[PDB]
């Protein structure tokens, strides 16, 4: 029972942490989004980048 | 009288010349705002940006 405790408590710790992690409202790991785009040229190229949900 | 009428000609040339001047000094100013704009629309166009920003 303790060790299922344990358990318990470092799953609902790592389910915080994933939650915590944002950067002026926006996040790469949480889930939010598909993916991000970021510029590479005056002419508004793209910079995909594929969000890893974790 | 055809010789001393040319200084009409003159004077006519010389103020299509200050009109231009003030067309060419509202055209710079129009140039550097339009140059701030396309950098706005191109800051805007990043996807990560949260709402207040945009």
């Amino acid at each position: 029972n303790a060790l299922k405790s344990d358990f318990d408590s470092l799953r609902d710790q790592i389910e915080k942490a994933a939650t915590n992690a944002k950067f002026n409202g926006v996040s790469i790991a949480d889930g939010s989004t598909t993916k991000l785009t970021f510029l590479a040229n005056s002419d508004g190229s793209g910079f995909t980048v594929n969000a890893k949900t974790i | 009288a055809t010789a001393a009428s040319m200084n009409a000609v003159k004077d006519s040339l010389q103020r299509g010349q200050s009109t231009i001047d003030v067309a060419l000094a509202a055209g710079d100013t129009i140039t550097d705002l339009l140059g701030k704009m396309k950098e706005k629309a191109l800051a805007a166009s990043d996807t990560s940006l949260n709402t207040a920003s945009f």
